[PDB]
RNA sequence: GAGUAGGCAGGCGUGGAGGUCAGUGACGAAGCCUAGACCGUAAGGUCGGGUCGAACGGCCUCUAGUGCAGAUCUUGGUGGUA
RNA sequence: AUUUUUGGUAAGCAGAACUGGCGAUGCGGGAUGAACCGAACGUAGAGUUAAGGUGCCGGAAUACACGCUCAUCAGACACCA
RNA sequence: UAUGCCGCCCGUCUUGAAACACGGACCAAGGAGUCUAACGUCUAUGCGAGUGUUUGGGUGUAAAACCCAUACGCGUAAUGAA
């Protein structure tokens, strides 16, 4: 019985949300059903993105939505954000759209409604698009969180030192310039 | 109806050296010694609890009677096993007075629920 | 909703025409084997009469069974036995004889017994110990529907069609052999003979290439 | 103490060769190296500039940079439990082309010729290579070859 | 929550998860940043390059209120005007109804030029500006009034 | 009093979870390549970009 | 499939898989003869065999 | 389907806390004793009998001075030697 | 610990190379033994074997077959005495 | 309880413990990874270009709950010794 691999190794993927939220579990229930029956690749993506954690569902901005509909041919699709849809006061023009999020911010809800658009849930979406007909699934940038600039620090990575004060006297002298000993 | 009940290990799992010393109780305790013959499992030492001994899931929590034991305090608690007489056996709690046992055994037989304890408390 | 003498009768009619294809195929393979023996036997007799010896074509199929435990196997043979899928003792696989395989058998010789598997022994193995890889989940065959589901892509539609694509090394040998789960044989019926197994067969041991005597061993182990 | 110098343990390998001393023959310099070309690494001890470490002697990499008297080679260096991307800077006498990759790059054109030909003819090409197949059934003829009955020899000194 | 701690899960096992050879002793390296140049050099030079030695010139009695100058980009400039009156300016402000953004009351020293503002006269009042800030405000058609 | 060095178990440790290839990307490391080839190559690629930006009509 | 029965006995799973099992049994193909009046011994093979 | 050091998960038990079972209880709470019984792989749980005499429990949660055979451990008591 | 191997008369000594083991490992065998052989282990039933044996202790032929050996210090199973 | 076979005394340091290595006569009770300031990772929750009521004020069925202004911390900009 010369085992090739690790015996009784877990898949290593979330099969449920560690969230104990009642309304998320009702939403997972709907999408576990649709994922099983529909046999449309969309429903498997949405089920997993519902299981995903706060660090892995970063907020998709309205400005990022406006950019994803700036694309040619994909201007009338429904914008599936699985996570928060945040506001961006940077842009001024916003088109008439329908966006299916978990949560909106009071600013994001104002801007999408004012353009003339429809703020959808995932169940309001599922009742109109069982197979995600004419959808555009988006994700916010994961590798922008402030913790990720310290991941795999060493010489000469150009990664952020974990520090609490940021001026001179704090981690610039020896080993950050050829003058004092060496550089990185 | 039930499959013929088997229990793979009937006799109790007494702690090692519970016989030898009085300070040591026979309440099972895993031998976490570096040289323990019980932990290392030498031919002739006691057997340890292993999940593999786990009773069949269709025969689990059934008494010899074939009824899952349900602790009952009062008539209110007995009156819940009414549509579950083939399934359960009412057992009056240890701290119930003789007069309250008179009432429960009266009601138990009136509904047709098997009881393991009284006895009538003579 | 009738669907009792329409759907049931339709797929029954489909089953009967399929068994009729399988019948004439198994009749074709019986004919293929019996004439192929007769030809080789007559060729040997033709040559003896001519006054000139006849070399039987080098065996192109070998049945490999791992006769060794799992403890104290060095990295080289160990990984070769992981590639032939002999991950436990009395595990059997098939291997098409090539240079890239004959040299693997030279490496793992001290951990296995192998030889030239007859038609009969192959038939008995795939009947009694026919297991398939389907969504890995090792599933017993028990029905030629399960073969022609997964291996119908390559043209094999039956147990006897699979046993054919092994016994006569086919263009879909790789597929048919890798589909078959590694045979889980038991220890032999009357033993090994052989007081000590882990010498080479020639010395009076058991391990290594036992040309035709694998058939006997394997049936005993079956 | 112990010696771990650059050219340490390299008596016999950076040695020149028997009756192949003296000058480098000019084909070495006239040879053209381009990026993506797989080249060997083998130092010429007679030339003591841009010479590789004894590790890289015997290795094969691929040219990544090309400059005046020199190339740049990428080699796979296993250290502990993982390979790294080791960039050498070698003068052109310490390298040569690999007939390894020359025999492949001509097989590609041989396959291209076989297929492009047999697309518009009677087809039985089988483009893949197969290993040494178990030899087919032959008749061996004993016409003036009546087998010689060999016997084993008795022992004798010298 | 003491009952979730692995201390509760450790009761019974001899060494309490700290091993039988390490023993868990008081201070087997020293007490905080000790031997940073000696036996913790590898961890200091990695992860904390630049810790040891001095760099640059000292500043005695450095009041952080001199160096205030908080910054506002042009992408965020229009967010200063309240949303009650915002859209009336952003649709035909146009010279004499050009809105007045006092960035010092908003609590910014400098204006920097990162964003694209809409083509509107947007009279900006800032203590400091970038070359590209005053470029883009004049381009859009406004002005920078220094205060 | 101690011992000094052994490479025993070091292979086993390495092979357990490890020996792994560096993954080989397309468009490789164009760093430590001839600086004047680079200086030019930039202008070549910028030229090809302009030529396809002209071709787009 | 609660039980793997065995093709080689039970006779039913042998007639299920391999319908040719009927024809083989009926015609007795496991007991085919079917010759000979050849018959071709050798010339030199026998002398090289004996020697 | 092994496992020291070690990690993680699922539970068992204790002192208190919020909620609930209109919970049990001088017709006997808790405690202790039991070559009686039943449940649980187990930590443990439940019941019968005795003694006893004033409180205590299930379940959903909160919290911790929360589980002992070893420390030439502490205090108190007890032995064999006798 | 087999194999390659340095120092050393040597070592159950000191130090290396590759691999396998003990450590952290129970089980069958070598009477006993950390490392040898065979095999790695949930709880049971049935069947078959490994190494090792089958006079008696002791489950199993005082089996068959060809030879050798007579010891007033017989000999008797690898590592291993 | 008898009988066949099996079974060295646990805990510990250890390459190696039944050890002619250490602690342990016996029993009850007590008895050892805690709290805190500041932080890394991962996760949950809220709100999200913001966020954080509770230093303080108002209020109160009164150390609770409820409400709240101006700041302030962190974030929304980096790089330089400057």
């Amino acid at each position: 019985i010369d085992h090739t691999s690790k015996q009784h190794k877990r898949s290593g993927h979330r099969t449920a949300p560690k969230s104990d939220n009642v309304y998320l579990k009702l939403l997972v229930k709907l999408y576990t059903f649709l994922a099983r029956r529909t046999d449309a690749p969309f429903n498997k993506v949405v089920l997993k993105a519902l299981f995903l954690s706060k660090i892995n569902r970063p907020p998709v901005s309205v400005s990022r939505i406006a950019r994803a509909l700036k694309q040619e041919g994909a201007a009338n699709k429904t914008v599936v954000v699985v996570g928060t849809v945040t506001d961006d006061a940077r842009i001024f023009e916003f088109p008439k759209t329908t966006v299916a999020a978990l949560r909106f911010t009071a600013g994001a809800r104002a801007k999408i409604v004012k353009a003339g658009g429809e703020c959808i849930t995932l169940d309001q979406l599922a009742v109109r698009a069982p197979k995600g007909q004419n959808t555009l699934i988006l994700r916010g940038p994961r590798n922008s969180r402030e913790a990720v600039r310290h991941f795999g620090m060493g010489p000469h990575k150009g990664k952020a030192p974990r520090i609490l004060s940021t001026g001179r006297k704090f981690e610039r002298a020896r080993g950050r310039r050829r003058s004092k000993g060496f550089k990185v | 109806p039930h499959p013929k009940i088997v229990k793979k290990h009937t006799k109790k799992f007494k702690r090692h050296h519970s016989d030898r010393y009085h300070r040591v109780a026979e309440n099972w305790r895993k031998q976490k010694g570096i040289d323990s013959v019980v932990r290392r499992r030498f031919r002739g030492n006691i057997s340890q609890p292993k999940i593999g001994y786990g009773s069949n899931k269709k025969t689990k929590f059934l008494s010899p009677s074939g009824h899952k034991t349900f602790l009952v305090a009062n008539v209110k608690d007995l009156e819940t096993l009414t549509m579950h007489t083939k399934t359960y056996a009412a057992e009056i709690a240890h701290n119930i007075s003789a007069k309250n046992r008179v009432v429960i055994l009266a009601r138990a037989k009136a509904l047709g629920i098997k009881v393991t304890n009284p006895k009538g408390r003579l | 909703a009738e669907q009792v003498a329409a759907e049931r009768a339709a797929r029954k009619a489909a089953n009967k025409e399929k068994r009729a294809i399988i019948l004439e195929r198994n009749a074709a393979y019986q004919k293929e084997y019996e004439t192929a023996e007769r030809n080789i036997i007559q060729a040997k007799r033709d040559a003896k009469a001519a006054g000139s010896y006849y070399v039987e074509a080098q065996h192109k199929l070998v049945f490999v069974v791992r006769i060794k435990g799992i403890n104290k196997i060095p990295p080289k043979p160990r990984k070769v036995l992981q590639l032939l899928r002999l991950t436990r003792i009395n595990s059997g696989t098939f291997v098409k004889v090539t240079k890239a395989t004959l040299e693997l058998l030279k490496l793992i010789e001290p951990y296995v017994a192998y030889g030239y598997p007859s038609y009969s022994t192959i038939r008995q193995l795939v009947y009694k110990r026919g297991f398939g890889k389907i969504n890995k989940q090792r599933v017993p065959l028990s029905d030629n529907a399960i073969i022609e589901a997964n291996l119908g892509k390559y043209g094999i539609l039956s147990i006897d069609d699979l046993i054919h694509e092994i016994i006569t090394v086919g263009p879909h040998f790789k597929q048919a052999n890798n589909f078959l789960w590694p045979f889980k044989l038991s220890n032999p019926s009357g033993g090994w003979g052989v007081p000590r197994k882990f010498k080479h067969f020639i010395q009076g041991g058991s391990f290594g290439n036992r040309e035709e005597f694998i058939n006997k061993l394997v049936k005993s182990m079956n | 103490g112990k010696s771990h110098g650059y050219r340490s343990r390299t008596r016999y390998m950076f040695q020149r060769d028997f009756r192949k001393h003296g000058a480098v023959h000019l084909s070495t310099y006239l040879k053209v190296y381009k990026v993506g070309d797989i080249v060997d690494i083998k130092a010429n001890g007679s030339i003591q500039k841009g010479m590789p470490h004894k590790f890289y002697q015997g290795k094969t990499g691929v040219v990544y940079n090309v400059t005046k008297s020199s190339v740049g080679v990428i080699i796979n260096k296993m250290v502990g439990n993982r390979y790294l991307e080791k960039r050498l800077n070698l003068r052109v006498e310490h390298i040569k082309h690999s007939k390894c990759r020359q025999e492949f790059l001509e097989r590609v054109k041989a396959n291209a010729a076989k297929r492009a030909e047999a697309k518009a003819q009677g087809v039985a090409v089988q483009l893949k290579r197969q290993p040494a197949q178990p030899r087919e059934s032959r008749i061996v003829s004993t016409e003036g070859n009546v087998p010689q009955t060999l016997a084993p020899v008795p022992y004798e000194t010298f | 929550p003491s009952r979730f701690t692995k201390t509760r899960k450790h009761r019974g096992h001899v060494s309490a998860g700290k091993g039988r050879i390490g023993k868990h002793r008081k201070h087997p390296g020293g007490r905080g940043m000790a031997g940073g140049q000696h036996h913790h050099r590898i961890n200091m030079d990695k992860y904390h390059p630049g810790y040891f030695g001095k760099v640059g010139m000292r500043y005695f009695h450095k009041q952080q209120a001199h160096f205030w100058k908080p910054v506002l980009n042009l992408d965020k400039l229009w967010t200063l005007i309240p949303e009650d009156k915002r859209d009336q300016y952003l649709k035909s402000a146009s010279k004499e109804t050009a809105p007045v953004i006092d960035t010092l009351a908003a609590g910014y020293g400098k204006i920097l030029g990162k964003g694209r503002i809409p083509n509107v006269p947007v009279i900006v009042k800032a203590r400091f500006v970038s070359k590209l800030a005053e470029e883009k405000i004049r381009a859009a058609g406004g002005v920078v009034e220094l205060i | 009093k101690s011992k000094n060095h052994t490479a025993h178990n070091q292979t086993r440790k390495a092979h357990r979870n490890g020996i792994k290839k560096p993954k080989t990307y397309k468009y490789p490391s164009l760093k430590g390549v001839d600086p004047k080839f680079r200086r030019n190559h930039k202008h070549a690629l910028h030229g090809t970009a302009k030529a396809l930006a002209a071709a787009k009509k | 499939h609660v039980l793997k029965k065995n093709p080689l006995k039970n006779k039913q799973v042998l007639l299920r898989l391999n319908p040719y099992a009927k024809v083989f049994a009926a015609e007795k193909l496991g007991s085919k003869k079917a010759e000979k009046t050849g018959t071709k011994p050798a010339a030199v093979f026998t002398e090289t065999l004996k020697h």
